[PDB]
């Protein structure tokens, strides 16, 4: 079974986006008005899955290949590549990353988008990788596109790819959103700016990576995840 | 001071976060192997039961958008790490409350003690994280059991929440549903009965 | 009895800390929701006690002997002194500075107080002393510790000195917190930092003062605290 | 335009408040001479009443480590500042709430009326300062009388309160504290109820 | 037993301090006055003890508990923690660093100190670690205060503790004092002044360190400690 | 041109260094296993020896706080580098001056010779490092032999050193303490006799 | 820090000092009142002595130009401050070498034991400061007597001189001049006997 041997550096929770964001109009509402309570390092929160053993099938990261329908997606072929680190820069390998986005047009495939940007018959939008020994993840897709949404009367969000990592427990899990180099949409977009530090959210822009690339064949993106430092216990109950 | 590599920033999982982790919820297509909601096989050991909630806005609207994750030990209070779908029994799963079905359940078995870092037993407990459109960052909280008052009064982390009627947030209620033995945790993200989040 | 001869400069409420600063956990629910109700200055405000007749005792403001057990309490030695003034530069004299801490390590001497940093046999940690004809007070102390509290899950109060102050009336009646200077925990600390104004932080911080030290025996802090300016009144009530 | 020295900001009284400045509700020795409840030696002229509140955070939760100081007329209308133990009369005084005594109590008599700055009558009253953990700065506010009802609806500063509704939040209420008169004065920091407080 | 392998980075006796500088009053006359004589390395130079071998007691490196009488010492609990590198970035494992210090009130446990700060009958102020297989060593202490000393007639030591670190030789055995972030004395001391380039006083303060800090419980600092280059021999006696 | 890391500046050892280095030394209780004076057990092979010698300022005054780290060559020319309590000789060890005994002493045995990086023969020594209070870095020196003269005037480091008087400085003289063969070396910090002191 | 108005640095007195601070001994015509080498007229209390001295550089050559001013207390121990040519005593003085006098004289009275500010005795002083050309900033001494030698070797100022030999710098030698008891107190500014010279 899983042990308590480590310890994770605390978050900064002004680094990340607070609860309350009001330009971001849903957080309104869904936002707690108590104080969190800490709480600390136990077991229970310095544990989390390990998915090595999760069985992966063989088009699970490339988008252009596991929604196929007679034909390639139409939009920018591109990988999506980089390395999980924890906050001391050691790799975190064998960890689970899921990813998940609208086509090229800015369109979910699911039944509550009905922007009127087509589907593509050959793209379903879902990938998931496990980290290698080193840290790293890669993904096959095609670059989303922006789309128009219900906060103010003419609000877009950039293209955009969600992200989840697992990492090493419960209390490194994350769910984060990828941004792409140059996107003028990125300075505008009230979600973006939930991170109230502009150094953080270039935390979250995907650099092009012209060393990546597939010449003649696709472009590549590098993003790069930093989880909690994880660190041993010292000086406990003594 | 020493300042580390920043961690990468939150965000909202967003209204589709369905359709990358939770397929079947999502109505659309699944892969062999999917992590979900059914945590314990029939053989499992343990007390074999059922989970289920709703979770309210600030206006005390459903949020029918909700993704939730949980983290348990197995009946013996080990954590079981080692994810596999061919496990009796596996500490982690996923669920989610959609259009179709506002109510979410688990399939599980209670949870044994486990002790703090300190070596006080904790009450029984279930971890929960909280992600949807319009939550920036998730909300980490904790399900316990009604049935367990008297391990609940001395837990080490319930003791931490200075309010007796904010731990009562906590506290799942037992019933019998077509009769198996279930629990309801409510989650109310915001107001009047307001849930206990932690922060670690 | 007290007459009402003065008026007093109206205070800045974005120079001190707002109400509601809730990386201060405890401030959320204990800020009103309401905006304070402006009144005019009467006999009620101007007025205040004055402690010219309050009996003293003669180590009330030397924590090194006022808790006396048998041995001199542990830590550094150190004078803190300073001068009360008010905004228009005047001296405050013959006011009462009451003033209260943590020992050494960090622990104060109260039942509520378990932090696992012991108790110090010969230290209490509270002093009082009334400025002189020219505004001065000092105290003999020990420099406190910093501490651990149950805000953030990682939160520790820099070194600090509670400090309150009469002055003239019940409307210059202060508060404060008194900090060390180059003490690296103050930019972190939320209740710090529940003053918007980096210059009003800087206010609270007591400078090393070398010129007021006994040599071979303990170091000296200064700290100056300025009260809401007193004026006369002019062409009221015509 | 003319800019003064800025006051020096004020930070909270924090948890242990009681220490330096309530040593007896800190539950440690006193000093010779104490600032402390009793504003009136049994010989003082008026009439001897004593005070008595609880102080509710905005989730109705008692605030069980506030500290108190008042300031108000002797019962001719007169205010007595130079501050004394032997005085029979302070027109200065300090209480708290505890883990222990969760309700304040003041020791006093009833004020006399005192005129404005521009000579008008103030009903009776007595001025409050209230200081606690997770209060930046301290909270003024004034008790009226239940008993002062002509007094007080001509009060020209219980008149600048816009709304009727609010006025009430500041009279206290008379009632009987072991068969002796009394008046009962709540402080609701936020939220409903939320008591008047001034600035000046 | 010891070979000779490998040479080590010569000295630059300009960013240690100098032998002569007398506003250090003791140093006056305990400089050499005659040049250092310059010798090549051989085996007697580039070998030195290693002390895997030596039997460490289990609280050697926990001040907290490694004087015991009774109760924990008065003051700041803190980790100082650090990682033991050569010029070349490389660690240096299984290598001995010792620690010594006053208390929290800046008394020391010897004879010869009569500092009227009392002594802490919890405290001795002496520890010892070996660095693990990557470099790193910790201790569990409290915080030393400043303390005054007879060289000019208001002199104050900032508070340190002593290092001594034995690494791969005597060429590359070295003791140093580590000073706190912040400390407004270290400006103003002749011993830290001794280091005439500010740059390389820079190097003697530890920084806080919350990332290692035990929440509720101790703060840490870290103080990296670089020995001088190690190298393999090249073209030698050819 | 080509800069590494910087080296960790020294300081100096301070009145004090007993506490951390010296613990018998400095009147304190010792920890089970300490690094001190007695290199070679009685069956270790070679001449058993007794150093000792006093330290001076530039004033002819002892210094009475001073700290002394030597590393030597066993009898058979070999360094000795896995410190250890149970061995029959280590060749480091440590030593002091104290108010209390102003003359360190160290008790070893007479070192074989070892070769230079050339290859050639220096004669037997004891590589010595002096701390103290007003010692800013260290100072290096090696002790030879008054009876080693015929090696000692070939020895490549003693001819290092311009001055034939200033060789003089290293040479410790023979004589007996309690009967038994020793060598006294003096060191003089600065001025007449000033002892050579080495970079490398 | 806390940062004062820095005092006003010091410069040399200048190989001309006597011309304003020693008019006599400058060979130029005096003032009404000047301020010189007799302490004490004939009736002044105590014991009557000649006090004298020469001052030598580092090359041990007199130096003829220096000016020395003297603060000493009465014979009953206490500092009389208040100067004036018509006291039988005063506390301050000041003499000099010249070239035609390289030997300077006070005549005065043994002061008495003055106590430190802890109430420890000292021993029987006269404080001077040095001053002459070539010297940037006063150098401070004592002159003690060799006639208290008990009393000097319990002197808590001469007890922070760590070294015995130079305390013996500090004290004066008593001899007979003409049938009058003297002392001669000898300045080394620098080098061998070197005068202690204090900083406060
Ligand atoms: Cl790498
Ligand atoms: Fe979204
Ligand atoms: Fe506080
Ligand atoms: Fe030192
Ligand atoms: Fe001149």
């Amino acid at each position: 079974p899983a042990q308590d041997n480590s310890r994770f550096v605390i978050r900064d929770r002004n680094w990340h986006p607070k609860a309350l964001t009001p330009d971001y109009k849903t957080s309104i509402a869904r936002s707690p008005r108590q104080a969190l309570v800490s709480i600390p390092q136990s077991i229970s929160e310095t544990t989390g899955p390990n998915f090595s053993h999760l069985g992966f099938g063989a088009h699970d990261h490339d988008l252009l290949l596991n929604f196929n329908n007679g034909g390639l997606p139409i939009g920018e072929r591109i990988i999506v590549a980089g390395r999980v680190v924890d906050q001391y820069g050691k790799p975190v390998p064998n960890t689970l990353v899921e990813m998940w986005q609208a086509n090229a047009g800015g369109r979910y495939r699911h039944k509550n988008d009905r922007y009127l940007a087509p589907l593509d018959p050959n793209f379903g939008g879902v990938g998931r990788c496990l980290t290698d020994s080193d840290g790293y993840y890669s993904f096959r897709t095609i670059k989303p596109g922006p789309y128009p949404w219900r906060n103010g009367p003419n609000d877009w969000r950039p293209a955009h790819i969600y992200f989840g990592i697992s990492g090493p427990s419960i209390a490194t899990k994350l769910i984060t959103q990828l941004y792409f180099e140059g996107d003028p949409l990125i300075p505008m977009c009230p979600i973006v700016k939930s991170i109230a530090n502009p150094e953080a959210v270039q935390q979250l822009i995907a650099k092009l990576d012209m060393n990546n690339a597939n010449p003649m064949d696709c472009l590549a993106y590098r993003f790069d995840i930093v989880l909690r430092g994880q660190r041993k216990t010292h000086f406990e109950n003594c | 001071p020493i300042e580390l590599l920043p961690e990468t920033p939150s965000q909202t999982a967003g209204p589709y976060v369905h359709i990358g982790l939770a397929l079947e919820a999502a109505g659309n297509p699944t892969r062999d192997q999917e992590i979900w909601n059914r945590l314990a096989k029939p053989d499992a050991p343990g007390e074999h039961i059922l989970l289920l909630g709703q979770v309210y806005d600030g206006n005390g609207h459903l949020v029918r958008d909700s993704f939730l994750e949980v983290w348990q030990a197995d009946a013996n209070g080990e954590y079981q790490d080692a994810y596999n779908l061919e496990n009796a029994f596996n500490s982690f799963g996923r669920t989610a409350t959609t259009f179709d079905a506002g109510e979410w359940t688990l399939h599980t078995v209670k949870p044994g003690v486990v002790n703090n870092a300190a070596g006080v037993p904790m009450a029984p407990h279930i971890n929960i994280s909280l992600f949807a459109r319009g939550i920036n960052i998730h909300l980490h909280t904790r399900l316990y059991f009604d049935d367990e008052a008297q391990a609940n009064a001395k837990c080490p982390v319930l003791n931490l929440i200075e309010q007796p009627q904010r731990r009562e947030t906590l506290i799942a209620k037992r019933c019998e549903v077509d009769g198996k033995t279930a629990y309801r945790f409510d989650i109310r993200i915001q107001g009047e009965g307001e849930t206990v989040f932690f922060d670690f």
